[PDB]
């Protein structure tokens, strides 16, 4: 069923079916025998976490269990760019929360990573039935990584994330349309968003 | 040598090992590798085991080495499926217990009117999970007249043999100790006791006697240490556990523990070639032989 | 006797002859003495056990002979010997430039020290 | 200032052969930092 | 489901227990340097103890208190809190000055007439002079602490090596000394201010002894209280297995249950 | 693959992938043939098909062939029966641990993890063999003093252990070197580094002569002559 | 919140992460004291034995069977009585006071009862 | 008292503890001694539920008490496995339910 | 862990009331007996005996009750519901014996 999805090639009109199985898990039993086949099967894994739903991610999704083997070449190329490090600061980020929840005296490095992998937590946090614009992806992605928001208090980066998409429609309406319309980011682009990034680290 | 299931190039390695350390000459190779059928799989042991009774109603002495039940167990799981037999406990066939039993109690020590026969036997059980939980090992360890229990832990710190003493365990041991080595190796029991216990405590150093106990067990424990495919004869066993059980080891570096030893065993193999045939005819140690031994082990101590 | 004291080892507790230099200028103490407090101040200092003698170099501290004959010495740290010449020429230095720059107090203990190990 | 201070500060110029083993050299060492207090509200903490 | 839930709790136990462990380990070995400076320091303290008994010293009100920023260091924290708790029913409004980040969280909400001055990094530091001398010399300056004819000192006794008993001694002003009577069998003229001199030195000498027996406190009560723990995490860890041992049975018992259907077949 | 050893005579390395796949179609047809299923489902003849693939492929005296054969490892749990009975089977296990790459370091090789009975001491040479395991004790090392760094912190460590994680920090990224068909899931080309460079290249980090070039410069390059180079390049 | 209102929903949001981080700390609670948990954590361990109590609510059928007269609590009250809570409004009396009783004014009550 | 699955000693005793506190005389005592056959064991505590209803249909209040059902789903297990009916939950019967509840 | 004086105060209460529920096997209890027992322990008037003699106190308590009026059991007998009367006769009764 699976390998009846894939992208043809020219000379076959260039077509392409994308396929996405969902499959509940009995208690999380990924050895049961239909998950394990399907998981074989399949170019990806989408791991949903049900302690992370509670936790307020919603849609919440383990990225540790997470996998894309297929990955970037499908990914724009400015949201390449941007989330490049983003996988390395959560994975630091699990590995500092363990310690961190022993909450004995924190290295500066681990609390570096610990204030900044809060917010990062907290910046992904999705909202249902709502999706977003990757033009005004790449925006967010950008001030969470380049630590605009590290020092942002993690209770207001909610009301941040709207504000700053409205504040770049507002005034950066231009940056937004060559995002949109170039999709990869260049350096005077790099530069305009970090100055209008900056500007609204105070609002 | 009863090689089941084992890959017929570990095996012609084994061949090899043998010829090379000239072991061929008495040594028989009953082989069902891992290519051969379970049906002769099945058969294997009780085939090795009938060339053990000729040299044991001989009255003579031989070894086996079934190696490894667990795999006559696939075999056994294997054929009995195939003839229909329900599978018993974790899936090994019911009667599983039984096969293992009839194998491993057809090696014995005759009576005196049968000549005395000796067929040593050492089963190989290799716990894929490290568990004695499981059903086979269970079943074994029950059959067995003691086990030993070698750990991974000990294997990656570079012990080997990575036997862990705690979990080895002999139910017939000190009948068939030798004399002198039991003499000089009850101590060397308690020590290493001590030296484990006191390890989980030494990650530190606080009472004098901890740390006592530490530099008498560490050194000890890289004394046991042995280089695979080098064996070594009792009568340069018991002067280096002597040394050992009197502490003399304490001083000399971790490091140089190694030096020692073969310098040690030179040392006394020159100055002391009377004291090892008197140890290996005597098979004893009298109070003149450990006073030598003491007095030897001072001076090639002090050196 | 003396019972000399140092938050890292007490050195004293019998001592025959303490020289001690004080706020009432220097004072040698010989078994019993009346009872006093005396501050130590910033120091050479000289505690001899019989005739041997031990030479020491003293941030100040304080002196109380309790009416038991016994001279409680505490100070805050003491050698003479491990105190005494590049040290003096890094303390003319220190002195150079603490000389300018509270400052004033710290500046006449600086002195103080240089001068008293300059003695030495 | 404090005749204390005049001790203290005795003991730091002693602290300044020349060589000194470490414990002299901790006890003239200090990364604690003052934190004027009141009420909870503080004026900020600054080096002692 | 139960097979992951049991297990990933007990790694996390396991980990922990380990992670205790070893800081249990390395308490005991600085604990030894923590008990030898107070031994020293005591013995000192003492000589000067001798005084003040002699003088028959006889003492608002000032609490001062030592604890570390440090935490993992046993009930410290509130045990100190609660001995202090006690004596602040003797005074709500006295100033209490902190030397600790973690109990000071605790007086502040006992009174918030409490915290006036706090030192915030004597908690990672051992016990020595030069800070109990600055301290000393702020404490003069801004609690005007010779004003007050009573200071209070709060600090744990580190009873035995593996107990503590939170303690309190008082600190004698210079209008203390002035006052007391047998003062006067010892000598002074008025070359030295002896009680303006004395208190200031004696303001720190106490301090130093109050802090090095609070040190070896802290870390008795960090070993402590990490080998209690070594101690909880193992119930854990068998409740988890009992769970573990019975949930493998029963994994064995279906899989049973599919042999003995292929077997209907 | 015979053909090649045999009749062509010829050395060959062979690859298989994924053999775990091999282990699910035969549960598959040992079902389908009826068959009483064994343990997690696997076919009663697993041992034997399994088998029977392995030792077909051996170096003879015909020729040689080199398998290099994938294994899957569901879930991560190798005490699955289909893994450990292939494991078995193998000569030269590697380990491939999600972490590693996780923690950017492709090969995602885990080094401790890995273990090949080829590293017997001889076959290597003893320079090799004692290099290698003095590496092997300064990763495990490093990996005890993970746990005190993080939480007890790193400041308590002795200067010996310091030096040990620092250099230890310096060989995991040294380990980290790009590879040629990672151009397109990277776009640093790879290198090919000989044997006795790499033996020497971890003999000196050891010895700490290259403790004066940055951790990030042993980061994802190849063999020494480049670590020396990317030193040069972060310094500008 | 398309169906019950946003307000609705956060109140019910904050309930439910609050629990499960209180769920979380169970192991920890247990290996190291609760006292020796963050002061932070430790306002939102005391929250959620709070919030605990206070989702009980004694039934009219089994008033009988609880032996406690029977609570029925209009649903508006009930998302206005949650959310003071959770502003800590009646954070300041009794955990027991939120036991097995109804709605924010029982509480009150419930710790005048207590008082005495 | 309905004595399943009991030790036929064990059972004794009691009978002499109930006669010795001379309870016996308003009791009866079903017994089902381990020893006796599994489906006879099966049957007990149906049977001694009869013997009841006829005290209840006297329409006098009674009581019984049915030690050690447990030992009746044991019993079940083995009648049910031994009709070869495949097993249920935790490999006792399907019917194992029904049992009980009627 | 702090214990706040309520929980304290129940846990005392809880404790003490462990030591009542306590039966001794083959020695069965009459309903009317009961009565007072139960009383006296939810009035929280075991505080005056401490948990050690908390069994000394129960039999002795109910030999007083027998002695002093076996009336109120005899009511509680026939009655089996609790009147004023009753409840106050078990207030006093109480008190009395669990001063001595």
């Amino acid at each position: 069923l699976l390998e009846r999805a894939a992208k043809l090639s020219e000379k076959e009109g260039s077509g392409s079916l994308t396929a996405l199985p969902v499959i509940e898990t009995q208690g999380g039993d990924v050895s049961a025998y239909i998950p394990t086949n399907v998981i074989s099967i399949t170019d990806g894994q989408i791991f949903l976490e049900a302690e992370l739903f509670y936790k307020g991610i919603r849609p919440a999704i383990n990225v540790g269990l997470s996998v894309s083997r297929v990955g970037s070449a499908a990914q724009v190329k400015a949201l390449k760019q941007v989330a490049g490090s983003l996988k390395l600061f959560l994975a630091q980020y699990r590995e500092v929360a363990a310690f961190a929840q022993f909450g004995s005296d924190l290295d500066a490095s681990t609390k570096q990573t610990l204030v900044r992998g809060e917010r990062l937590t907290q910046l992904l946090k999705q909202n249902q039935y709502s999706p977003l614009a990757t033009e005004e992806q790449v925006p967010l992605i950008y001030a969470g990584v380049n630590g605009h928001l590290d020092g942002i208090e993690l209770s207001r980066i909610g009301e941040f994330e709207s504000s700053f998409l409205s504040y770049l429609k507002s005034n950066h309406n231009e940056l937004l349309t060559e995002i949109r319309e170039k999709g990869e980011l260049s350096k005077e682009l790099l530069a305009s968003l970090k100055s209008a990034t900056e500007s609204f680290v105070a609002t | 040598y009863v090689a089941v299931g084992q890959k017929r190039s570990t095996v012609a390695q084994l061949v090899q090992t043998l010829e090379q350390h000239d072991a061929m000459k008495y040594s028989i190779i009953v082989a069902a590798t891992a290519s051969e059928a379970a049906p002769l799989q099945y058969l294997a042991p009780f085939t090795a085991a009938s060339i053990g009774e000729w040299f044991r109603d001989n009255g003579k002495h031989a070894l086996i080495v079934y190696d490894d039940l667990s795999k006559q167990a696939v075999a056994y799981r294997q054929l009995s499926l195939l003839l229909r037999r329900p599978p018993g406990r974790e899936a090994y066939p019911g009667d599983v217990f039984y096969l293992h039993s009839r194998l491993l109690e057809r090696a014995a020590k005759l009576s005196e009117k049968e000549g005395s026969g000796s067929l040593t036997a050492l089963p190989v059980i290799e716990t894929q999970g490290g568990d004695v939980s499981a059903y086979i090992p269970t079943n074994v360890i029950s059959i067995t007249d003691g086990q030993i229990f070698l750990e991974a832990e000990l294997f990656y710190k570079g012990i080997r043999p990575a036997i862990n003493v705690g979990l080895s365990v002999s139910r017939v041991g000190s009948a068939a100790q030798v004399k002198a080595l039991k003499q000089v190796a009850g101590s060397l029991k308690l020590f290493l006791a001590q030296y484990r216990e006191v390890a989980a405590f030494a990650q530190s150093d606080l009472d004098a006697s901890t740390k006592q106990t530490l530099v008498r067990g560490e050194r000890l424990t890289q004394l046991l240490k042995q280089n695979q495919y080098s064996p070594l004869a009792t009568e340069e066993q018991v002067p280096l556990i002597y040394a050992g059980v009197n502490g003399h080891l304490d001083g000399i570096e971790l490091s140089r523990i190694g030096e020692f030893e073969s310098s040690f065993l030179s040392y006394l193999k020159s100055n002391h070639n009377e004291l090892l045939t008197e140890i290996r005819e005597k098979g004893e140690l009298s109070k003149e032989l450990l006073a030598s031994l003491k007095s030897a082990t001072e001076s090639f101590v002090a050196t | 006797k003396l019972q000399f004291a140092l938050p890292h080892e007490t050195l004293y507790s019998e001592v025959t002859q303490v020289n001690l230099p004080a706020k009432s200028g220097r004072i040698g103490v010989l078994a019993n003495h009346v009872p006093t407090v005396e501050q130590l101040l910033p120091g050479v200092v000289e505690v001899m056990e019989g005739s041997n003698s031990k030479k020491f170099f003293i941030s100040g501290g304080f002196a109380t002979v309790q009416p038991d004959s016994q001279l409680c010495v505490t100070a805050i740290e003491a050698p003479l010997e491990s105190f005494s010449e590049n040290i003096k020429n890094l303390l003319a230095e220190a002195k150079k430039n603490v000389s300018s720059s509270r400052e004033a107090a710290e500046a006449a203990i600086q002195v103080e020290v240089l001068e008293n190990l300059q003695s030495v | 200032i404090s005749y204390a201070a005049y001790l203290n500060v005795a003991a730091q110029a002693i602290r300044s052969t020349e060589l000194q083993t470490a414990s002299v050299l901790n006890r003239s060492q200090t990364d604690a930092f003052y934190t004027q207090y009141k009420n909870a509200s503080e004026p900020t903490p600054i080096t002692k | 489901a139960t097979l992951k839930e049991v297990e990933m709790r007990l790694k996390s136990i396991k980990n922990i227990e380990k992670i205790t462990k070893t800081m249990k380990i390395v308490a005991s070995t600085r604990l030894s340097k923590a008990e030898k400076a107070k031994i020293s320091a005591k013995k000192m303290d003492e000589a000067e103890q001798l005084f003040y008994k002699n003088a028959e010293t006889k003492n608002k009100e000032l609490i001062v208190a030592i604890t570390s920023d440090k935490g993992l260091c046993g009930s410290i924290h509130s045990q100190l809190a609660k001995a202090v708790r006690r004596h602040l029913n003797d005074q709500p409004n006295a100033d209490i000055v902190t030397i600790g980040d973690k109990i000071k969280m605790q007086l502040l909400r006992t009174h918030p007439n409490n915290i006036k001055l706090s030192i915030n990094g004597i908690g990672k530091d051992a016990p020595t002079f030069q800070e109990s001398a600055l301290i000393a010399d702020k404490l003069l300056s801004v609690m005007k602490a010779g004003t007050y004819p009573k200071i209070s000192i709060f600090y744990n006794d580190p009873v035995s090596s593996l107990s503590f008993e939170p303690s309190e001694k008082p600190i004698f002003n210079a209008k203390t000394i002035e006052q007391s009577p047998s003062f006067g069998k010892f000598e002074i003229d008025t070359d030295a201010n002896v009680p303006r001199d004395l208190f200031e030195y004696t303001l720190a000498n106490q301090m130093l002894t109050a802090m090095a027996q609070g040190y070896a406190a802290e870390i008795s009560a960090r070993r402590n209280a990490m080998d209690n723990a070594s101690k909880n995490a193992g119930d854990m860890i068998n409740r988890y297995s009992i769970l573990y041992n019975r949930t493998r049975q029963a994994v064995i018992t279906n899989e049973l249950v599919d042999i003995i259907t292929g077997a209907s077949s | 693959a015979e053909y090649f050893r045999d009749e062509e005579g010829q050395d060959v390395l062979l690859f298989i992938d994924n053999i775990f796949r091999f282990t699910q179609a035969g549960s598959e047809v040992s079902a389908l043939l009826g068959r009483i299923p064994s343990a997690v489902g696997y076919q009663p003849t697993l041992a034997t098909d399994m088998g029977l693939l392995q030792e077909r492929i051996t170096t003879t005296k015909k020729g040689s062939v080199t398998s290099v054969q994938a294994v899957y490892v569901p879930a991560d749990d190798l005490t699955d029966p289909a893994p450990a009975t292939t494991f078995a089977h193998l000569d030269a296990t590697t380990v491939l641990s999600r972490g590693i790459s996780e923690l950017g370091i492709y090969p995602a090789v885990d080094p401790l993890d890995s273990k090949s009975r080829l590293l017997d001491a001889a076959v290597v040479g003893q320079e090799h063999y004692d290099v290698a395991s003095k590496v092997q004790e300064t990763l495990q090392t490093y990996k005890s003093l993970q746990d005190i760094i993080a939480i007890l912190g790193m400041d308590e460590l002795s200067e010996q252990d310091k030096l040990t994680v620092e250099r230890a920090r310096k060989i995991q990224r040294f380990l980290s070197q790009p590879f040629a068909v990672a151009e397109v899931f990277t776009g640093i080309p790879g290198k090919l580094v000989r044997l006795k460079d790499t033996v020497a290249s971890f003999k000196a980090v050891l010895e700490g002569k290259y403790d004066n070039i940055p951790e990030h410069a042993f980061y994802m390059v190849g063999g020494i002559e480049d670590v020396v180079a990317k030193a040069e390049k972060l310094a500008a």
